[PDB]
């Protein structure tokens, strides 16, 4: 059948948008964590996409802690961490707001929790 | 049917709106219809409250989406829909508000425009007045349109997926085209409006789900 | 398959009596009157229309010196639109047209005949459309001293009309058929300006000789 | 078919023409300064409009009689026997009717010479 105009749907986590939305999702992230280590991103469990004034993508990722540092310069590699005391995981639900036109990413609902 | 018109020279569209994060374009394209007949049949232009479909169209989803032939549906069952000044618009689900005394127009049913007719649409925006229209606006090429007639061989003219209100139609530079209104502020495309390809093998699905109110 | 009474002042479709004054305007007040049900139906706002707008533009009537309903809403139709009360305020004397282009408050596609001598007709009419312009025989001193009841005159001239009013509605009253008919003399007159003029009585003042209702 | 609010010639014996015809005579003695009582000869031309009440339009011949202004023994009051102590006039007034009021209100009035 035909769907509604307006509703979320699923998305391909490959996306030149949902990359980029994670991308945000991951730096706003590192800003709010106490976490000395800089954290990246494990996988997207869940990627859904809807059309509005831009685009809103709900993204449930699985986040975890690396060994490299908040503050690297060269942030390019970023290892996860090997010994189970280095090592931390989380399951993540971002909601980002993203206008393409005025160049913007907006965090609108965010939380996470233990995984 | 003229080869060239535009609804807006006539005074029968309000100023462009932004539906922000809240999939409520069947309400803006609906309710954009409605004051086209609004202005026909009174001479009066009253913007209409997106926010009272959003809210009130219970066979739609609210921000989870909907279809513009349920909003006329709701309307013509309801007995009337408010004015955007007394039921502004925000861009969020609420509970319904309808407050039937400030009802500002009404609606007696609606005529789809038959899938695929370019020709029966342009003969609609003619004798009727601006047409909600669904299309396929996901592409990026969409969303930095700026200028002149937009057309894109990868817009999907099988499924659409955003609605939006054909005000007029007529010819640049040599492209016939379709004179499309946005919801998406006056910042994206031209001041809020677009030009779509026209009779170009109907481009981005435009005639796909078009429709019309009846007052 | 038709209602048996029906008062459009409760449905919200009548705006307050007014008074025509020493002006003969009343198929003006009639035909405006109408137009604000037809309005109040197409959209669901009530705004009082401006009689004097068509006193001073209906050029193919006489103004102050009497005119035709039909003919009114014929005006609107072509000069596209008619203003508003509060736009262009009555003032019960011939002027020149002062019609306000951007002050459109309603339009009108046209205008329908009620079939002569046909009260059956004339509510279905009532019922289907709304408030019917008509025209009666308001001559006589039983009328222009109603107070209260069904108005029924053995002498009303059921052939040659002369007034214009309103009809509103339609009933009964203690087991006798009428019409509810608005008034243009003010709320001094009748019934705080209206009356119930007897229905189903082989046309009663020729109510249905020249009635009609104005499209959109 | 006919226009509705518009004036239409009168029979002067209408009730409500010989009532609106006393209070012409009543606002005309009113303010002329006069010496003896003046009333109407006959009445040339009525017609009657039908508004808010009744507008009536009579063209009469007016003419002082023989009774003072101010006797009570108005019935049998005839005309003066000169043209020079009888003052012909023929007015023209427009007298607004509201019955249901009692009200009867000159609105317009003007006399020439015959
Ligand atoms: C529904 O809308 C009407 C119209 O705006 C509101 O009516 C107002 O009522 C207050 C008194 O209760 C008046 O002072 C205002 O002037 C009225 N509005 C207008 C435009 O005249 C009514 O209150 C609204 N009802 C709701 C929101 O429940
Ligand atoms: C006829 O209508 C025009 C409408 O264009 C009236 O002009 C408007 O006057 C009001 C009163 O201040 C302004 O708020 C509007 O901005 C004016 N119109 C425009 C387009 O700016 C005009 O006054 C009317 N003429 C009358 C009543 O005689």
């Amino acid at each position: 059948g035909p769907r509604m105009l307006g509703a979320p749907e699923e998305a391909d986590a490959n996306e030149e948008g949902v990359r980029r939305a994670l991308d945000f999702a991951v730096s706003e992230y590192n800003k709010g964590s106490n976490d000395a280590y800089h954290s990246r991103a494990i996988q997207v469990v869940r990627a859904r996409k809807q059309l509005v004034a831009g685009v809103n993508y709900f993204l449930d990722v699985e986040m975890g802690r690396t060994t490299c540092t908040k503050s690297q310069t060269n942030l390019t590699d970023c290892p996860f961490h090997d010994q189970p005391h280095l090592m931390r995981k989380a399951l993540c639900s971002f909601q980002i707001y993203s206008v393409p036109w005025k160049g913007t990413h907006s965090l609108t609902k965010f939380s996470c929790k233990n995984a | 049917v003229p080869d060239s018109i535009d609804y807006r020279k006539k005074g029968y569209v309000t100023p462009v709106k932004n539906q922000g994060q809240c999939g409520s374009c069947w309400a803006f394209s609906s309710a954009g219809a409605l004051e086209g007949q609004l202005k026909k049949k009174t001479g009066k232009l009253l913007a209409l409250s997106p926010q009272n479909l959003v809210d009130c169209v219970t066979e739609n989803y609210g921000c989870g989406g909907g279809y513009m032939t349920t909003a006329f549906q709701y309307v013509q069952q309801n007995g009337g829909i408010d004015s955007e000044d007394a039921y502004p618009y925000v861009g969020q689900d609420e509970s319904c508000m309808y407050n039937a005394t400030a009802k500002a127009a009404k609606c007696r049913g609606y005529r789809e425009i038959p899938v695929g007719n370019e020709k029966a649409l342009k003969r609609a925006v003619a004798r009727v007045g601006p047409i909600s229209v669904s299309i396929d606006a996901s592409l990026a090429s969409f969303q930095f349109y700026s200028r002149g007639v937009y057309y894109d061989e990868n817009c999907d003219r099988d499924n659409v997926n955003h609605a939006v209100l054909v005000v007029g139609y007529g010819t640049q530079k040599g492209s016939k085209h379709w004179i499309i209104k946005n919801s998406w502020g006056e910042s994206w495309g031209n001041k809020g409006y677009a030009l779509l390809a026209r009779n170009k093998n109907n481009a981005c699905g435009i005639t796909n789900m078009a429709s019309f109110p009846k007052m």
